[PDB]
């Protein structure tokens, strides 16, 4: 581990070189101990109350939880206001 | 001794199967049967990774073979690698999250979840398949699914880049066809389709340049190969955050890894031949698509693009016949999974609050949504192939696998690493710019009566859950490394002799 | 959001490039920025445990046994090393957790953001599956509006 | 041979009509593809005597499962510390060039036993095997300072 | 039919004389689920029709748009499975295969009179070759080719208009742009709305063919001070004519800013006097019957953009004698003092 | 406060126990003239910056000498391009940031608008032309 | 000492994350730590009216781990590792007020100057493993010693990585190629413009040249190019200085101008002067930023908060007669960046030019120009704040206050 090395321009060197690893069990195991903790989460924090997609911004106007919903609730909502005003046509504006 | 790897594969399929129609009309019900599906799976999975899996040895363990049609000679084959172990693991973690991202789904979301389950299966099946028309199969079988998890879900062109994806994919996945088929026809006497009975063959040049034409093509869509990758940005930045985060996670890697297995120890000879322009391609690759990326004003293009970026290392570290070399192009695969799955949610999470897309507009966002601010910061620094992150060690190691090829020369060597690191100047630019135009400012019609909701528990810990292991990689690479540099060994010694 | 009128298009497309926010002209320091804002005087207390266990039961749908659980899982499996080796039954306790919980999830309220985004008209806390099995409503056809007031 | 990307078999590096190698065959801790650096006969001498302490600073890592990355390191190591010692055979002064490469046999036939104790798991034999192998690290170390 | 598309072209004016073609169409067969594929600044028009469904915007005068794009909407035309068209694009060749790719009974489309139609025949029902290659300088008819084949005598009479131009406002916009004048300094009974200012903005609504449509400030201050005021609101394009109103007209006059026709519409309704310039606001007063003056910057393009003054007996046209509008300011005060009260 | 104090004081402290640092260069790792040289231009430096920016009524300079140097210096016609100058290189930061943000930041936003063009428009458009042009044959060949 | 350990042991890699205790090290390691903890006691009250004032702490604290991560660093890994976080604390820090967007552009800027010089440094470094397959600092400074006499290795190619690696410390010392991040830096906090400069950050572009000297002397032509590096942005970090209007960017072009200095005297091989300019430089800067910011945090209460106003060296005036400690502190900092004898560091430059005069016209006398460059505009930014009226409440241009007054 200790070794001297001389060097013609600086100083001497004193390296010790703990060659080490965290071995192929342990690997494993932290890989285990991870998914648990996924397990955990995705369980825990899951089964918690989401503040965002629960209200009345999300889940009101559209919310189904696409992406498409906005655009789709815009391109359908100037379609309602149109078929409402169709009926307001139809019984004499 | 016992059927693990199939019991990993078809579980998710016979498990989303037993919703038939299970009159439960709230999403509650079945959003909670199929994550603790997912996560009985992804146990599954590790109780075979942890104490059914020996490290060391770099051969095929679980082994599992059936015969399902005896005129292809087309059997069950079913197998993991050291480079093909980790890929799994990485299925497993990122649809669990994904089908935890989709919590707030309800459209038809007994539907949406099944079409999960079944991507969930055909990609372990893809990645854990010793089977050339296996890998077919389960290659084929998360694009039905797919399609319908994007096509329903997410996008306001939805349905062009969902048609887009599946032609262009079904249009790739017939050169796989005529891959395979040369392949099992025309290799040698006796045709077969077990590749662990197929790594040790001849294929003559004029031949195995020509599977390796037919497999390229079909792997230059998968792991997006710029003249052949249009498809990404129309599908992952038109599509829902909890399908896009597995369509960058987990299914551009099929492809990277299929470069692995189909091209660079089956058609060892002819990748020899092809790796050079592969290795300019892959260059030219990262500079193309972070310079794309700037050019997007939209905020989930500049991550599609950027997945094509990051992709490049891996096509880099692929065309490198080093272990270092391969074993960075896993370790990105892996990397850019974790990557491209929490960014690609962070940035549909913040499409959900916000209600913008463009750049230009969404201004300063930061003081609204402040921890998805930090998480999307964190992430882009992962991106940025930033120390403490997985993504320095593997842009750093795919770089030292060029530095250290035998096959290159230096001449080639200076003008491959020069245009490799103008990619890390590039990628601060479309990053650092998505940044400061999506969350740094002040925006005087948002003062207060928006007060929009901030990133809840649920995201918070998707964010969290991803990033852990990013880190754990930047500071200890061997989480990566370890399970695959011996089966790399495996495949360098069909090289070098 | 909801824009029932069409929206004003911008004559101003501000740059492809250089972000939307307002110049330094208009900018208020100390203010916009938090760089003078807070002053101590208007804090409160709560030194970290007032305000660690009011988060937790601000975002938490846990009861009694469904929780505990929660709490005493991690802590099972951090003492499944360091204090012994079982191997598989962590597995299959961890799996037995899941199962139980997702049990336990088909929760008694049903909570109306579970449900499809069409239901959201009025007055749907007469809609009542949390205790009517077998429902037998058809109103998930989606393609005409049923008066379901009875 | 067409000046960038040379093709075809990805050729190993030579080994210079020595007889550093086992004669029932070359040897088998040899790592197939490294980046050895053409430094210098000084260069390649305190190279040398860096590897052979990184390998005698492999102490800590041995252990239960942990074999296979002591496989990896002594392969690796044992590769550099091969081609290091083929550069300086190669480039020796002819008189001491024969202890040399004796001394490089009698090192490298330890090394090929401690792999061969390390690849099939066996950890009481790769110790045992350690020990003597220390003494010839700390020789090679102590020769070329 | 039963679907009937319209990828129609030229801004806010041109989408809005439109009106009369697709209630026509509405007429001629019982139940026609409209939609249009038009340019922006013309979908915001589609809030006043109760006569169409979608309304998509498409630019289709870009003639190179993205080909992710081009494709999109070539699907989507496909995949709403159409039975008419009616594009009025004004393009032959090139367009007429964008019809023709739509899954369409009924390709129907304008032509230009050049050589670029070289063979548009090859792919629509019908021709329509047209005149000046820039329709919207033909004036308020533009469609009468349009017109004169939709509905022509095959059982029945063709009732090509329906009281031209009976546009709609919705009651939200009634009610915003109601709190928008009630901000300023107006009542809801007795204020005019001006709709003419010098600006360099799209949303004043102007034309396709007219240049010099849209009057000076100096100039309108002298109209504006010539009459006595009935409380003027003024309907600025753009934010940034309004410190420049104050500077001209003076800080007292109340201004409102308008961008959107169908907020202009509902302050045309709760109006009762129009002084606009050749924009689309002369043409929302005539809808409603609402009283105009109708500036102008010739008798010819006065007639041609308004040919039923004669009709409404209160739009008492206005032009200019010699050409780049510079009217009389006078008479003009005179007959406005007449109609409005 | 008194927090901000401390670190100046403990900083001037150390700026001052540094200016004394047998020597401990060799043990860690023409002299009064040099010495006199650099202080004399340190020192006219200090007086260029004395004479202009003290002021008045309290520098230690003579008057008669201030108003003289005002004297000597009242037409700035010399000084009014010297000082142009010399504020023209502060304020435009040496016109280098301007050179980077003209040819090095906008030379990437340039060509990344041009790769986005040829990705977008002639990449993409191919493929997006099989499309068009399967859809194209379609429709003629079942109307010919 | 060399402590190293193994992080990954796979194939070629065999890394190492060891530190490599020196004495270059231990004068980083006390100039990191005594700075950042009179910065920390400086930022407890500087940012006591900050909404967001525990994420400042954060960055500094890792700020502080990185640098120190950095300078402790047995291999070029730990030193990209380490370089590459300083690039990211440096970016959230100065944009560590992400509202307002000027701090966004400074922080976008930085970053990418930062990794326009960290390009130069992995490419670099990886040049050095090929020519020399090291990845530590043991056997470069025993390799490079005797690695020129050999034939493969091309000296246009090792002048060309040289260059690359000094491209590194060019973008974090703010040499002329990439001086461009630190005028604009100043958009965060006074405390990170103590730290990020003066400080730490900058000192780790002069570390790592300083580190590795023992593989630059060999090396033919890029000596001068690190010569003519520096004497370009000692007159480009001066003649910028002469007429900033704001106090932090004054000093900022003033610590463009010391590291160019430090620059040159590694330049002319003086492993020694350099240091001590460095150390007496970051010991004098980080005062004069510290007397910034309290001259500004006096300001605040006179024109509210504005960096055009509160930061505006015209009108800050006159402040000897109100804030006397400021005064004593500012002072003796800008007078011992003018090389002041007897009550400050002079010494420091003086065998900077014993060592410089003797080896070039060019770089002497244009070195001694500067200087007094540096006393003029140093003595300026002392003068237009502290000494005269106030310039502010004055009442020959205030006539707010004569208003107030003459009730
Ligand atoms: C195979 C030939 C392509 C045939 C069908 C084809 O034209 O694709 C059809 C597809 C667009 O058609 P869709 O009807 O899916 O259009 C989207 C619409 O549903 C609404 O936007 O075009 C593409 O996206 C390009 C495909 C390139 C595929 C390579
Ligand atoms: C090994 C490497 C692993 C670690 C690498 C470090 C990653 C960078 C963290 C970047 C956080 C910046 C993102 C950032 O600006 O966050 C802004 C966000 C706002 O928090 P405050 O409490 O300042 O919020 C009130 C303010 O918004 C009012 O101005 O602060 C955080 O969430 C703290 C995160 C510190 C984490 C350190």
């Amino acid at each position: 581990a200790v070794m001297v090395q001389q060097i013609e321009g600086m100083r001497d060197i004193i390296t010790e070189k703990h060659v080490w690893h965290l071995s192929d069990k342990a690997i494993k195991n932290v890989y285990m101990f991870y998914i648990m903790f996924t397990c955990w989460g995705c369980l825990y924090f899951g089964s918690a109350k989401d503040p965002f997609y629960d209200s009345e911004e999300y889940r009101g106007d559209g919310g189904d939880g696409t992406g498409y919903w906005v655009y789709e609730t815009v391109c359908i909502s100037p379609f309602l206001i149109l078929l409402g005003k169709k009926e307001k046509n139809l019984e004499m504006h | 001794d016992f059927p693990w790897l199939t019991i990993i594969v078809v579980f998710p399929i016979s498990a989303g199967s037993l919703m038939l129609f299970l009159p439960h009309r709230g999403n509650k019900v079945n959003k909670w049967y199929t994550i603790c599906i997912c996560i009985l799976e992804l146990l599954l999975t590790t109780y075979a990774f942890c104490y059914n899996f020996k490290m060391d040895d770099p051969l095929i363990q679980l082994s599992e073979d059936y015969k399902w049609i005896d005129f292809f000679d087309f059997y069950w084959r079913m197998g993991i690698d050291g480079l093909s172990i980790g890929t799994i693991l990485l299925t497993g973690f990122i649809t669990t999250l994904a089908t935890l991202a989709a919590f707030p789904v309800t459209r038809d979301s007994r539907f949406f979840h099944f079409l999960m389950l079944a991507m969930y299966s055909g990609q372990i099946g893809s990645f854990s398949s010793r089977d050339l028309l296996l890998f077919f199969i389960m290659w084929e079988l998360e694009l039905i699914p797919v399609y319908l998890l994007l096509s329903m879900w997410g996008g306001k062109k939805r349905l062009y880049s969902a048609t887009k994806f599946i032609l262009y994919t079904a249009g790739s996945s017939i050169f796989l066809l005529i891959g395979v088929l040369g392949i099992s026809l025309y290799g040698s006497n006796e045709p077969t389709l077990n590749l662990e009975l197929l790594a040790n063959k001849s294929y003559p040049v004029t031949l195995e340049i020509l599977f390796y034409i037919g497999f390229l093509i079909a792997f230059a869509v998968k792991s997006p190969i710029i003249p052949l990758h249009t498809w990404l940005p129309d599908t992952h930045g038109e599509a829902h955050y909890s399908t896009c985060m597995l369509l960058a996670g987990i299914l551009l890697k099929m492809g990277a890894y299929g470069l692995v297995r189909i091209n660079m120890e089956l058609l060892p000879h002819a990748h020899s031949m092809f790796s050079p322009w592969l290795l300019v391609v892959g260059t030219i690759q990262i500079i193309y698509a972070a310079s794309t990326s700037p050019g997007q004003r939209n905020l989930k293009k500049r991550i599609a693009y950027s997945s094509v970026s990051h992709m490049g290392f891996i096509i880099i570290g692929i065309s490198s016949i080093t272990d270092p070399g391969l074993n960075g192009a896993i370790l990105q695969i892996i990397s850019h999974g974790f990557i491209g799955a929490a960014l690609f949610f962070l940035a549909g999470t913040s499409y959900d609050r916000i209600r913008l897309v463009y750049l230009d507009e969404m201004g300063g966002m930061a003081i609204s949504i402040p921890k998805i601010f930090t998480m999307f910061t964190i992430l882009s620094m992962a991106s940025l192939a930033l120390p403490g992150m997985s993504g320095f060690i593997a842009e750093f190691i795919v770089f030292f696998g060029i530095i250290t090829s035998q096959k290159y020369f230096l001449i080639s060597k200076i003008f491959i690493i020069f245009v490799m690191a103008i990619g890390m100047i590039l990628t601060p630019i479309y990053l650092l710019s998505m940044l400061r135009q999506m969350f740094y400012g002040y925006k005087l019609i948002n003062i207060k009566n928006f007060s929009f909701f901030d990133s809840g528990p649920r995201e918070l810990f998707l964010s969290i859950s991803i990033l852990l292991p990013i880190i754990g990689i930047g500071i200890y690479p061997d989480f990566v490394l370890s399970l695959a540099s011996d089966k790399v060994e495996s495949i360098l010694s069909n090289y070098f002799y | 959001g909801l824009s029932q009128i069409e929206p004003d298009i911008n004559e101003d497309p501000i740059g492809q490039f250089e972000t939307n926010s307002i110049e330094m002209e208009d900018f208020k320091y100390g203010y916009y920025d938090g760089a003078h804002t807070y002053y101590e005087g208007e804090v409160q207390k709560g030194t970290f445990w007032g305000a660690i266990a009011d988060d937790i039961a601000a975002v938490d749908q846990t009861n009694g046994f469904q929780g505990l659980i929660s709490c005493m899982f991690l802590p099972a499996i951090a003492l499944g090393m360091y204090f012994d080796a079982p191997g598989e039954y962590l597995f299959i306790g961890a799996a037995l957790f899941t199962v139980v919980f997702c049990i336990i999830e088909m929760d008694k309220p049903d909570q109306p953001h579970n449900f499809e985004p069409q239901i959201y008209k009025l007055e749907r806390g007469a809609r009542d599956k949390l205790i009517n099995d077998y429902n037998t409503m058809s109103i998930w056809d989606f393609n005409d509006k049923y008066g379901d007031v009875w | 041979d067409n000046g960038f990307w040379i093709d075809g078999p990805l050729p190993i590096p030579p080994i210079y009509n020595n007889i550093v190698n086992e004669k029932t065959g070359t040897r088998t801790f040899i790592k197939k593809g490294v980046y050895v650096a053409d430094i210098g006969t000084k260069g390649r001498m305190y190279r040398v005597k860096k590897n052979a302490f990184d390998l005698l600073a492999m102490e800590d890592l041995i252990g239960p499962d942990t074999l296979n990355y002591v496989k990896k390191y002594l392969r690796l190591k044992s590769t550099f510390l091969f081609y290091d010692f083929d550069n300086l055979i190669s480039a020796a002064a002819s008189e001491d060039k024969q202890p040399l490469t004796d001394l490089a046999n009698r090192l490298f036939d330890n090394f090929e036993k401690l792999e061969d104790a390390a690849k099939t798991k066996n950890l009481a034999e790769t110790e045992s095997c350690y020990k003597d192998t220390k003494f010839l690290l700390q020789e090679v170390m102590t020769r070329m300072a | 039919v039963r679907r009937c598309c319209c990828v129609i072209s030229g801004g806010v004016y041109e989408n809005l004389l439109f009106f009369p073609t697709i209630q026509l169409i509405k007429d001629r067969y019982p139940g026609v689920q409209v939609d249009i594929l038009t340019t922006e600044r013309g979908k915001q028009t589609y809030e006043l029709n109760k006569n169409v469904r979608w309304a998509n915007v498409y630019d289709p005068d870009d003639h190179w748009p993205e080909p992710a794009e081009y494709t999109d909407m070539i699907g989507l035309l496909k995949g709403r499975y159409y039975d008419m068209v009616l594009s009025t694009k004004l393009a032959g060749l090139g367009h007429a295969a964008f019809l023709f790719m739509t899954t369409a009974r009924d390709r129907v489309s304008y032509i230009y009179p050049n050589v670029n139609s070289a063979g548009a025949g090859l792919m629509l029902s019908e021709t329509f070759t047209a005149e000046n290659t820039n329709l919207s300088e033909l004036g308020y008819s533009m469609y009468t080719q349009m017109e004169d084949w939709l509905g022509r005598p095959f059982r029945s009479v063709p009732r090509t208009p329906l009281l031209p131009l009976r546009v709609s406002i919705s009651r939200k916009v009634k009610e915003v742009v109601a709190a928008k004048y009630r901000n300023a300094g107006a009542v809801t009974g007795k204020f005019i709305v001006i709709h003419g200012i010098e600006s360099d903005s799209k949303a004043s609504m102007q034309s396709k063919g007219d240049a010099d449509s849209l009057l000076s400030l100096e100039k309108w201050a002298k109209i504006i001070k010539g009459v006595r005021g009935f409380k003027p609101v003024f309907v600025i394009p753009h934010e940034k004519e309004r410190e420049n109103v104050e500077d001209f007209v003076g800080d007292d006059t109340s201004i409102v800013f308008i961008t959107t026709p169908g907020q202009l519409a509902a302050l045309i309704n709760d109006s009762a006097g129009v002084i606009a310039t050749n924009t689309a606001a002369i043409q929302l007063a005539n809808a409603r019957d609402k009283p105009c003056i109708g500036l102008f910057s010739s008798e010819e393009k006065g007639k041609l953009f308004v040919p039923y003054a004669e009709e409404k007996s209160n739009c008492v046209i206005i032009a200019s004698k010699t050409g780049k509008l510079a009217d009389i300011d006078i008479g003009t005060v005179k007959n406005a003092m007449q109609v409005f009260e | 406060d008194n927090t901000i104090l401390f670190p100046m004081l403990i900083l001037v402290l150390f700026t001052l126990f540094i200016g004394a640092i047998n020597q401990e260069g060799i043990d860690f790792d023409e002299f009064l003239r040099n010495a006199t040289f650099s202080v004399s231009i340190a020192f006219f430096g200090i007086f260029i910056a004395y004479c202009l920016y003290k002021p008045f009524y309290s520098s230690l300079l003579n008057l008669t000498l201030l108003n003289s140097f005002q004297k000597w210096n009242s037409k700035r016609i010399h000084w009014e391009k010297l000082i142009n100058f010399v504020y023209n290189w502060s304020y435009n930061r040496g016109y280098i940031d301007s050179f980077f943000k003209t040819s090095l930041i906008e030379s990437i936003r340039r060509l990344a608008k041009q790769t986005t063009f040829f990705d977008k428009r002639i990449i993409d458009g191919i493929t997006n032309g099989v499309g068009i042009t399967s859809f194209f044959v379609g429709e003629v060949t079942k109307y010919i | 000492h060399q402590n190293v350990w193994s992080w990954t042991i796979n194939n070629e890699f065999s890394f190492e994350f060891g530190y490599f205790i020196d004495p270059l090290t231990s004068i980083m390691s006390i100039l990191i730590t005594t700075v950042g903890i009179l910065v920390l006691i400086y930022s407890d009250n500087y940012m006591s009216h900050d909404q967001g004032y525990l994420r400042f702490f954060a960055y500094m604290g890792f700020f502080n781990t990185s640098m120190l991560g950095l300078v402790t660093s047995s291999n070029l890994i730990q030193v990209y590792f380490f370089w590459e976080l300083v690039g990211m604390c440096s970016y959230l820090l100065i944009g560590f007020w992400f509202t307002r967007p000027i701090a966004a552009n400074a922080c976008q800027k930085a970053f990418v100057t930062n990794r326009v010089g960290d390009f130069g440094l992995l490419l670099g470094i990886l040049g050095l493993y090929w020519i020399t397959g090291s990845f530590e600092f043991q056997d470069l400074f025993e390799i490079f010693n005797n690695l020129i006499l050999n034939n493969r290795v091309n000296l246009l190619f090792l002048t060309l990585c040289a260059f690359l690696l000094f491209v590194g410390p060019i973008a974090k010392s703010a040499q002329f190629p990439l001086h461009v991040w630190l005028p604009d830096a100043m958009e965060g906090p006074t405390p990170i413009s103590a730290l990020i400069h003066a400080a730490t950050m900058v000192a780790a572009g002069i570390f790592l040249v300083a580190r590795l000297l023992p593989l630059f002397i060999v090396i033919p032509s890029i000596m001068y190019i690190i010569s003519l590096i520096g004497i370009i942005t000692v007159l480009l970090g001066a003649t910028l200085a002469l007429a900033q209007k704001d106090i932090k960017r004054g000093l900022a072009y003033s610590t463009m101008s010391q590291l160019g200095y430090m620059m040159l005297a590694l330049g002319m091989g003086s492993y020694r002067s350099a240091l001590f300019h460095l150390i007496t430089h970051a010991y004098s800067k980080a005062l004069l930023f510290l007397g910034s910011g309290s001259i500004i945090h006096s300001m605040e209460a006179i024109v509210g908060y504005s960096p055009d106003k509160s930061q505006n060296m015209i009108l800050m005036g006159g402040l000897t007669k109100h804030v006397p400690i400021t005064k004593t502190a500012f002072l003796i900092g800008t007078l011992s960046l003018c090389g002041i004898p007897p009550l400050a560091c002079f010494w420091s430059k003086d065998e900077i030019l014993n060592d410089s005069l003797l080896f070039s016209p060019i770089f002497a006398i244009i070195a001694c120009s500067t200087a007094g460059l540096t006393a003029f505009y140093m003595f300026r930014i002392y003068l237009l704040t502290f000494e005269g009226h106030l310039n502010t409440y004055f009442l020959n241009y205030s006539g707010k206050k004569s208003g107030s007054f003459y009730s």
